[PDB]
């Protein structure tokens, strides 16, 4: 599960 | 780079030039790396990050890094030549013994400075030892150097320690000392001590020169990944034949510096206190 | 040369120490965002089989870069990816390719953006990527540990890795202090032993000197299962680390 787009989770 | 005028090309890491600073007037080495898909190379990154932490007289001092978007420039102090060229030029007659002792003393001082820090050279060879006209030798070519704050796992051939040849896992500091020891021999006999052609030919040459490693001399040889039971039972050669011009103290220092056991192999700090160095001077080359 | 190496590490951790409380000056990112970034970095490091020292170096690079630079919301993951790439280049034998990192970022930042941010991070740090981490001090501490207990080292590594998640309150402690607190906490947890006298002489950190850091690490360890970020606990839920993450933290630290 390392493939993540952290921008969505940051907000 | 705009303030540097490339005078000549000295070598071909990327190409390295001899240039001049227009402001200070000093002559410098201007090694360049073409920063392309991978970006800054790991070798260059390690060289800049470790050479800038080492400020010793017997170490090539990187003093400026012009890191642009398309190219990476490393500005070292310009030394006249390397130890390989000096040995090749002085091949008709042997290098003077006081000069050999001074060069070994400076090399071991640089190695001790590196090992007091957490920098492992792993690329100790005459092509990487620069010489100035003041009779001072300096370590260089830290592109292959690794920081061993945590143990460094194993990844030229002539100056490779027998531990690395026998499938060593973690790099120790002794792998540097061994290389220096080989250079020591190459400075006394004007010949590579172990001019191996392959990874097994080099091993056989080392075994012929220093004897096959038994478990008594080096505990743990049998349980090694690259050690084979089908190894000839050679006998250790007398160091008088190996290094004729070397004296008793020099022969003892070389024997302690080429110890098969990486743990028992002498360190640079301990080698600096050898009785061989009781008459060290600083002759010019 | 071991004592000289430790002395050099102690001298260098001060120079490489990130600015304390840099998150206050950050106008867009917060401590929780950094914790999420460290979580994702742990997950990436396990995905690519990278070393723990690589992740520690990457976290140090992120901390220093954000101390010396301001980064918006979107570019925080790019900064973390570039720091991970630099740490892999410096420490790992074969660093993962830039395309691998671009892929692991879910194709958010292109190769050009990753390389440009790597260049920016290298310029900001002025190529000072040799920062001492918790792992470097912990290995030296293990060299002075008797007997050599694998669970002790695994739990000390687990605690040190946990300390990378929250900048508050772990950027106010030196990496040597954090490593010593982690070693003592692990030794008490699995073996019931206190801070050894050998390390007392070697480092100068008495048991009362690490008491703030020790209590902070105990509080983090107790609340580790309830923490939002759980990459490290899953990583240390493996036979490689003897499953130290599943151990029950001691309720009371006898200080």
């Amino acid at each position: 599960n390392a493939k993540r787009n952290l921008s969505s989770e940051f907000a | 780079m705009e303030n540097f005028q490339k005078v000549e090309k000295i070598g071909e890491y990327g190409v390295v030039y001899k240039a001049r600073n227009k402001l200070t007037g000093e002559v410098v080495a201007l090694k360049k790396i073409r920063l392309d898909t991978e970006g800054v190379p790991s070798t260059a990154i390690r060289e800049i990050s470790l050479l800038k932490e080492l400020n010793h007289p017997n170490i090539v001092k990187l003093l400026d890094v012009i890191h642009t978007e398309n190219k990476l420039y490393l500005v070292f102090e310009f030394l006249h030549q390397d130890l390989k060229k000096f040995m090749d030029a002085s091949a008709l007659t042997g290098i003077p013994l006081p000069l050999i002792k001074s060069y070994l003393f400076q090399l071991l001082q640089g190695l001790a400075f590196c090992h007091s820090h957490r920098v492992l050279h792993r690329d100790l060879k005459p092509q990487n030892l620069l010489i100035n006209t003041e009779g001072a030798i300096k370590l260089a070519d830290f592109g292959l150097a690794r920081a061993f704050g945590v143990p460094v796992r194993t990844y030229t051939l002539w100056y490779r320690a027998p531990e690395i040849l026998l499938g060593c896992k973690y790099y120790s500091t002794a792998v540097d000392i061994w290389s220096l020891g080989c250079i020591f021999a190459e400075m006394v006999t004007r010949r590579a001590l172990f001019p191996g052609d392959s990874e097994i030919d080099q091993l056989f040459r080392i075994f012929r020169t220093l004897g096959t490693p038994d478990e008594v001399v080096w505990p743990g040889v049998t349980s090694m990944p690259d050690y084979k039971p089908s190894f000839p039972k050679w006998a250790r050669q007398d160091f008088s034949k190996v290094v004729p011009p070397l004296d008793e103290d020099g022969r003892s220092l070389l024997s302690q510096m080429l110890h098969y056991d990486p743990n028992k192999r002498i360190s640079a700090k301990a080698a600096l206190a050898h009785p061989f160095f009781q008459d060290v001077t600083k002759p010019v080359p | 040369y071991h004592e000289d190496i430790h002395t050099y590490l102690r001298e260098m951790e001060v120079k490489c120490k990130p600015k304390v409380g840099y998150m206050k000056k950050q106008p867009d990112i917060t401590n929780s965002m950094r914790a999420i970034l460290v979580d994702w970095l742990v997950e990436v490091g396990e995905e690519y089989k990278l070393q723990n020292e690589t992740l520690h170096l990457a976290v140090n690079y992120i901390d220093r870069f954000l101390s010396s630079m301001s980064v918006l919301r979107g570019k925080l993951q790019l900064v973390g990816t570039a720091a991970m790439l630099l740490a892999s280049k410096f420490e790992e034998i074969y660093p993962p390719e830039v395309a691998e990192f671009v892929y692991i970022t879910d194709d958010t930042y292109t190769k050009k953006q990753v390389l440009r941010m790597e260049h920016l991070v290298l310029k900001v740090l002025t190529f000072d990527l040799a920062a001492p981490t918790v792992n470097q001090f912990l290995t030296q501490y293990f060299l002075h540990q008797q007997p050599a207990n694998c669970k002790v080292e695994s739990l000390a590594m687990f605690l040190g890795e946990l300390s990378l998640i929250d900048a508050d309150p772990y950027l106010k402690y030196l990496p040597s202090v954090i490593a010593g607190a982690a070693f003592h906490l692990a030794l008490y947890t699995v073996t019931g032993q206190s801070w050894p006298e050998s390390l007392i002489r070697k480092t100068g950190y008495t048991l009362e000197s690490l008491k703030p850091c020790l209590m902070d690490l105990h509080q983090t360890y107790l609340k580790a299962p309830q923490h939002a970020q759980q990459s490290i606990r899953e990583k240390y839920k493996n036979s490689k680390y003897h499953g130290v993450s599943l151990l029950n933290p001691p309720e009371t630290l006898n200080l």
